[PDB]
């Protein structure tokens, strides 16, 4: 499986990992005027998951299953154990990690659900090297008190980074300078609006690239920039792929 | 249904960050459109519809001649019933589908009449349709995770290690597809004007093809008129040279990131 290990975790290897993850998720994608790939849809369950391995500093590895339709995690495996989100596709357990002791986590793979269960928000959850490593560990041993924040960390450092070059870049900075950070409005506004941007971009085909609704994306100075068309570089050179939304 | 928006009102900004404006808010058929400082006035509000019309004050933006050089105006939409309309490219070119002329601010000053001209991919033919018309301040990251920096008293540009808040590493992305020195917005990143050199440099903004850059989804900084992209000379950041090259998959020098 595509993988990343803490024993070789540099800006270059992280970048390559993210690049490859995007490539894999975009196999068979569709394209519109914007030229931003649109993830597959109506994918048969036997093919709906992309597995990626992450190894911590202890040579302990977890395998995460990513739904290729939405670039979200559905479950993961650690040794002979597996854990599925409540909202994982109902038939997933028959397709992935079948030869393990399967468990269902009492929460959904969404930030909202994870933050409620863990009692901690993304704004208050540090990201960086230490956190990536620790998150893999917490998931490997399934320490319940740290599972929710571990997903907040990994979802953002892996999946949201795949979705947005801006987020990938934040993580790169964190690795290069070994400086941890918490996401600010700029990063959170992207995560929040991925599906909405996907819908507007696709819908804009009928309106000369203009959106039906404006989306507020914040900059690093905490200023909101209204993105009401495809003509903003902060969108078109940033969002790497989209969720399928329109015929 | 959300996949089929029926309309959207927005502004249109371009050269030097000015807005497309129906001069004096006049409504007579043939009333000309110009560039003027952006504001909230109705004569700067353009409504887009699925019929390929772009309207202000209830009338339609349109060219006024088949040949180049005539004004763009607003006119009764009923006169365009049997017309294909406008098509906007992913890079911000606004083109009359039938004639192929494109919206242009052609004069030596942007305080000018807009006309329908032959497309040459000039910055003066690049537009940002959208309500947020301001330049976008950003850093531009390239090879070796370095940042483009304005050097030699704002005459050259090359990569240097990123330093937060280092003034010369900030760029202002304008509505006309120019990349401007953040603290001297009269200066633009420009492809070479000397055929003997492929070196990208910084020059006074002039609306030219040399100064129009498109940040593509594939990660390149493209000069559409010249069918080329920004590249790190020999894939070596230490050469302190950024050049215009045909797009190629060899090396990573043609990949960039916008970090705002
Ligand atoms: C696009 O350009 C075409 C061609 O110049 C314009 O079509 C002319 O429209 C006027 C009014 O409809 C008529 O007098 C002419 O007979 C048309 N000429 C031709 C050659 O077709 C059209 O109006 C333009 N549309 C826009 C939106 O700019
Ligand atoms: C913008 O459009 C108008 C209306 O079509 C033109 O008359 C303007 O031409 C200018 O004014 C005329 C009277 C003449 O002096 C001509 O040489 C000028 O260029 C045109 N230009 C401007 C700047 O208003
Ligand atoms: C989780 O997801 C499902 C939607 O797929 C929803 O019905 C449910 O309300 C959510 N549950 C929690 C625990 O929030």
């Amino acid at each position: 499986n595509l993988s990343l290990s803490q024993s070789n975790f540099s800006a270059d290897t992280y970048k390559s990992f993210i690049k490859n993850l995007r490539k894999q998720l975009t196999i068979g994608a569709s394209y519109g005027s914007a030229g931003i790939p649109i993830l597959k849809h109506s994918v048969p369950i036997c093919e709906r998951f992309l597995l990626v391995d992450l190894t911590n500093g202890d040579n302990e590895t977890i395998t995460l299953a990513i739904n290729v339709e939405d670039a979200g995690f559905a479950a993961y495996r650690a040794a002979d154990r597996s854990y599925f989100f409540q909202n994982a596709p109902p038939i997933a357990s028959y397709v992935i990690f079948t030869d393990t002791n399967q468990n269902i986590m009492n929460f959904n793979n969404t930030f909202e659900s994870i933050e409620i269960v863990g009692g901690t928000t993304r704004s208050e959850t540090p990201l960086g090297i230490m956190h990536f490593e620790a998150s893999i560990f917490h998931l490997f041993v399934h320490d319940e008190n740290y599972v929710p924040t571990s997903f907040l960390v990994l979802i953002q450092m892996v999946l949201e980074a795949a979705k947005f070059k801006f987020i990938e870049q934040k993580v790169i900075h964190s690795i290069m300078d070994m400086e941890d950070f918490t996401p600010g409005l700029a990063m959170l506004s992207l995560e929040e609006n991925w599906t909405q941007l996907s819908l507007q971009l696709q819908a804009s085909e009928s309106l000369n690239g203009v959106f039906g609704d404006s989306v507020s994306l914040y900059n690093s100075m905490d200023e909101p920039i209204g993105v009401d068309s495809m003509y903003y570089p902060i969108l078109t050179a940033n969002m790497a792929f989209q969720l399928y939304q329109c015929p | 249904e959300q996949c089929s928006p029926q309309q959207r009102t927005t502004r249109i900004s371009g050269r030097d960050g000015l807005c497309v404006d129906v001069y004096g808010a006049l409504t007579a058929d043939g009333s000309r459109v110009i560039l003027y400082p952006c504001g909230q006035q109705q004569n700067q509000q353009w409504t887009f519809y699925p019929d390929n019309t772009i309207r202000s004050l209830g009338k339609c933006l349109a060219t006024s001649a088949l040949s180049s050089g005539s004004n763009v105006v607003i006119t009764n939409c009923d006169y365009l019933r049997y017309d294909d309309g406008w098509m906007v490219s992913s890079s911000g070119t606004m083109m009359n589908k039938s004639s192929h002329l494109v919206l242009t601010a052609n004069a030596a000053t942007s305080r000018t009449n807009l006309t329908g001209e032959n497309n040459v991919f000039a910055a003066k033919q690049a537009w940002r349709i959208g309500n947020y018309v301001e330049p976008i301040v950003t850093t531009i990251i390239g090879l070796r995770h370095m940042c483009l920096e304005a050097t030699d008293n704002d005459t050259n540009v090359w990569l240097e290690s990123c330093v937060k808040n280092k003034t010369k590493q900030y760029w202002a992305l304008y509505s006309d597809d120019t990349i401007r020195v953040n603290n001297n917005r009269n200066l633009c990143v420009s492809s070479s004007t000397d055929s003997s050199s492929k070196l990208i440099v910084i020059r006074r903004c002039d609306g030219s093809i040399n100064q129009r850059w498109v940040f593509t989804p594939q990660g390149t900084i493209s000069n559409p008129g010249y069918e080329a992209v920004m590249d790190v000379a020999q894939n070596d950041v230490y050469l302190k040279k950024i050049v215009l090259s045909s797009a190629t998959d060899k090396g990573n020098g043609q990949q960039w990131t916008v970090f705002y």
